[PDB]
RNA sequence: GUUACUCCAAAGGGUGUCCCUGGCCUUAGACAGCGG
RNA sequence: AGCCGAGGGAACUCGGCAAAUUGGCCCCGUAACUUCGGGAGAAGGGGUGCCUGCGGGUGUGUAACCCGCAGGUCGCAGUGAC
RNA sequence: CCUUGUCGGUUAAAUGCCGACCUGCAUGAAUGGCGUAACGAGGUCCCCACUGUCCCCGGCUGGGGCCCGGCGAAACCUCUGC
RNA sequence: CUGGGGAUAACAGAGUCGUCUCGGGCGAGAGCCCAUAUCGACCCCGAGGCUUGCUACCUCGCUGUCGGCUCUUCCCAUCCUGGCCCUGCAGCAGGGGCCAAGGGUGGGGGUGUUCACCCAUUAAAGGGGAACGUGAGCUGGGUUUAGACCGUCGUGAGACAGGUCGGAUGCUAUCUACCGGAGGUGUUGGCCGCCUGAGGGGAAGGCUCCCCCAGUACGAGAGGAACAGGGAGCCGCGGCCUCUGGUCUACCGGUUGUCCUACAGGGCAUAGCCGGGCAGCUACGCCGCAGCCGAUAAGGCCUGAAAGCAUCUAAGGCCGAAGCGGCCCCCGAAAACAGGCGGCCACCGAGGGCCCGGGAAGAAGACCCGGUUGAUGGGGCGGGGAUGUAAGCGGGAAGGGAAACCGACCCGUUCAGUCUGCCGCUCCCAACAGCCCGAGUGCUACCGGG
């Protein structure tokens, strides 16, 4: 019973949900929902969206 | 036991979803002369009226060689699936998926051809065929 | 020629709306433990857990994913004892005894309740029943039960039912019954944790449907789709016999059928809406409640998997009548996680 | 089988049972068992 | 009569019927064969919004219509619909 | 005609299509013969791309169908109708 | 073209069965020798009506058709799946025969094809009937019109059971039949509730692979089994939406073109187009689907005579199948012996319907919960969720201009604003006022009390 962490919006999501994406080079990604995954593969920037944590990580770099 | 010290098979607990039907083109991930293959059948499958056979990860398929080196084309081979783009559930409930559809060419009795799988492969394939994990430098 | 199996089952025919909304139990199992052979409740919702597998087969000893249905079960009130004798063909009722002080809301179902009927007469009638049961003309004893929805706030009009008792004898059954009449039954006094159950209920309504969805008929070719006959079947039959047979797929009522389901494991019985894991006390109701059902207050059951019916519907469980030979143990499995997150 | 005819099966076979006929045997015959 | 459909991609059918793909403009680059006129928009590829500005052609023109370039920035998408 | 002629190529698999052969049942030179660029809502075989054609179907929209008020026919019809 | 024909063909039916499919008797001979493991000639005797013919009994405007798709059902002369017997059966297998019709018998290539041929798999990829099942069910490739081309035949008009291109697909269901839904009468008084279950339906389950048994028995070696036990999947069936995907013309955002003067907020362009999406529906997701008791078939045995011995049978016993019956699921008091129990009314009034507020149910009807002994709908207050940080104000911004000032976009105020076909509390508004159906009569022939 591990709580995993989304690679798009950075939050902890519960056992029995989500997705793992594997690249052919062995690197792995975790997704909490369909939205985060679609935005990732579409190319959106989570660092401009105030509902992620990349936003605060950038608020620092300002 | 009878003969278990050196074998080719095993048991997986997952049974992934069947997502690649007849007529599908898979990439070849192993270092054999083959580059692309087309599925013409699925081993150990019985169906009904108007249904096509379909395979997933860990399944062996009868295939044709479309592109590849001259001594391999228009030949019928057998191949194990190692990756698929459609998801499939693991026991803890999390779901898994890959980037493309790949296969390794093998012998009708499990022994593989080739000597190195370029890329990652799924764990269920390696649990079911014990000689693949001995080739690939990434198992997930 | 080409062969395939037929489309649909002829074992659930006629496929017609159920005679009643309260289900019906036709047969009862062979139990030796003298106890009531069932309970009833109202369905609340679904969720999921993670548990260590106790059941035989590989995957045993691992952490897996198990979906779960929560069934809300307030206590029952026992108000009746009913005797049966043997007639020319089968059983037939012989005598009934009711309790005197019954709730004001039972007359919402049984309008015509008795008028004088004090404890004097109640005890006299009980005595008559006992002097009859000690004779020999008696074949089995059953209990009469009603639900109490006023406790959870769901409704007032109750449900009334008749349940059986375990054992080969009738005087042990009568002792049990005479001890239980006039009082309340809770689910922990009857059901064990880990039992296999058969669930019995009435399914959801879908309405009038066509044969494609109701029997599995194959949609027709795209030329027929452009002709006006895609979701139709082709043939009502041959020339001889010169009538339509009852085996030919047609349209009609889909849903609201009386169904049964075998071998659903009871995992947990809780008290007052909380589940006391080994470690700490916890709630089951999720954040924001259950959709289309509010909060859980009284008592509840965890059932492995799915069951027939919509949420607020009345369910009836019994101990398994058709169990396998390799049973899982009777004890609450090790639960590692229960989901309280929003289900809407 | 319970079919006048309209509308209904054979060649080949049977220590199934009931009967006719003609040879050979018989006061020790035709099987058994005990031995030559 | 219409809109969307995961994973596969004609395995459907007499037959890829029906639907879908492409799609405007500028620049680059374009075969066989040929009645030397064509083929040819062959094929194949890149670009394309808003804002702040700089220049050119005709013209008396801080009138009017046209032609080239740099920088900044927003979005999954700039012939954004038609 | 015998005929799915035979050899080769194209497919995992070819009563097909294309290229060669010639015992042309019953080709043939203005009832024209052999070719042929460009053209064809002409017949025909392959490749790439594209797709709900198919595996295998699901969901949504508008108009009908269904209920209510109003106006108001016809084709058919020996009698009947397990 | 007309007038007519089943007095007369092609097409399906009836009749018949030479032909056809499926069989049998006898024993020549072949099988190292050995008539019967297997094959069985020459000759003789048959079943069926699934090929084809013969005839011309029905039908000449009923319908004229081949193949394919869809859908249901039957036979056994059994391809696999269960059980057995003989072998020229060591094992693995093969060959030949008996019972058995519960289940299964698929996907593709060229061809209009049926069949036939080929590929890769499979436990195996059986053959037939139902008006050559099935056009008031579709299609329309072939075939039999009207157009045109080639080859042959013909002086010619023209023909070819020779090839090729192209070539119309109508219906408002009168009666019955079937699927589902309602309203009556009856059940010898009316109404509540709860039960029995006569009968009917069922495949609700069928099959395969792996480990072990065991590199064991068997076998010179090569090779190579079985009973018991553990597990997994495919086809089929019945359900659910916690998880994952799809849709979501509720909702949130971004943007093009034009119009409302510009901002702001809006209309139209398929919801204008794009992106995300809760409830709900759905599968590409997930849960569930006993082998046991009884009686039998082929077969294997006991006792046992006819026929002092023998003999599975004549009389009598014991065993023995995926097949029959029951246990299990679905429907079911109109089951005409038209049921049983408890209670309430009748001999004014028990109960019910309309009506009101809603859905967990729905084509109309029916069904379920509530109706001030009240949280049924709305509102207000809060919880949870979906999008994704509102307008206005303040500051910055590539660069321009004498300067005032322009200026796409960025930061802050701001997990914001908008929305909620989801939950909870709270009588602030409305579930009021009412109106109708309704059993109620008796006699002889009686049963048991009076
Ligand atoms: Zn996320």
């Amino acid at each position: 019973a591990r709580w995993n962490v989304c690679s798009y919006c950075g939050r902890e999501f519960e056992p029995g949900t989500g997705k793992m994406f594997v690249r052919n080079d062995g690197r792995v990604l975790f997704f909490c929902s369909s939205k985060c995954e679609k935005y990732y593969f579409m190319g959106r920037n989570p660092r401009k969206l105030k509902w992620t944590k990349a936003f605060q990580e950038a608020r620092l770099q300002r | 036991a009878k003969k278990g010290a050196g074998a080719t098979r095993g048991i997986s607990p997952v049974r992934p979803t069947r997502a690649l039907p007849i007529g599908a083109y898979l990439k070849v991930a192993d270092n054999s002369g083959a580059k692309v293959i087309q599925i013409i059948g699925v081993v150990g499958y019985k169906g009904t009226r108007r249904r096509l056979a379909a395979a997933g990860v860990g399944d062996m398929v009868v295939a044709t060689v479309k592109k590849g080196r001259p001594d391999m084309r228009h030949q019928v081979v057998r191949a194990v699936v190692v990756r698929q783009r459609k998801e499939y559930r693991r026991l803890d409930g999390m779901r898994v998926k890959f980037e493309d559809n790949a296969a390794a060419i093998v012998t009708p009795e499990g022994v593989p051809r080739g000597t190195e799988i370029r890329g990652a492969i799924a764990r269920e394939a390696a649990e079911r065929w014990v000689r693949l994990g001995s080739i690939a430098s990434i198992v997930l | 020629k080409i062969h395939r199996p037929r489309r649909g089952s002829l074992a659930y025919s006629p496929r017609k709306r159920a005679k009643s909304i309260v289900p019906r139990i036709r047969s009862w199992p062979k139990d030796s433990e003298v106890r009531m052979l069932g309970f009833a409740g109202y369905k609340a919702g679904m969720t999921h857990i993670l548990m260590i597998d106790d059941s035989p087969g590989l995957t045993k000893g691992k952490e897996i994913f198990v979906p779960v249905t929560i069934v809300e079960v307030p206590p029952l009130f026992v108000y009746g004892i009913r005797a049966y004798k043997q007639g020319y063909l089968g059983l037939e009722t012989a005598t009934e005894v009711w309790f005197h002080d019954l709730h004001k809301n039972v007359a919402r179902r049984i309008k015509t309740l008795p008028k004088n009927y004090n404890e004097e007469a109640f005890q006299a009638k009980l005595g008559q029943l006992e002097d009859l049961v000690n004779d020999g003309e008696i074949a089995d004893v059953r209990l009469l039960v009603h639900t109490q929805p006023w406790l959870i706030g769901l409704k007032k009009k109750p449900e009334v039912m008749e349940y059986a008792i375990g054992g080969d004898d009738v005087k042990a059954k009568f002792d049990y019954a005479k001890e239980k009449i006039g009082k309340e039954l809770r689910a922990g006094e009857v059901l064990h944790e880990g039992e296999l159950l058969d669930v019995i209920a009435v399914t959801k309504g879908k309405g009038t449907q066509g044969p494609v969805k109701r029997w599995g008929v194959k949609v027709q070719f795209h030329k027929a789709q452009r002709a006006g006959k895609g979701r139709h079947i082709g043939n009502l039959g041959p020339w001889h016999p010169a009538r339509v047979m009852w085996t030919v797929p047609q349209a009609g009522q889909m849903g609201f059928h009386h169904r049964t389901e075998f071998n659903k494991r009871l995992i947990a019985i809780g008290e007052n809406g909380k589940l006391v894991l080994d470690g700490n006390e916890i709630e089951i109701t999720p954040k924001g409640g259950f959709p289309h059902y509010g909060i859980v207050r009284s008592d509840f059951l965890m059932i492995e998997g799915t069951i027939p019916g919509s949420f607020k519907r009345i369910i009836r469980v019994r101990p398994a009548i058709r169990p396998p030979k390799k049973k899982p143990p009777v004890e609450r499995p090790q639960i590692t996680y229960v989901s309280r997150e929003s289900k809407q």
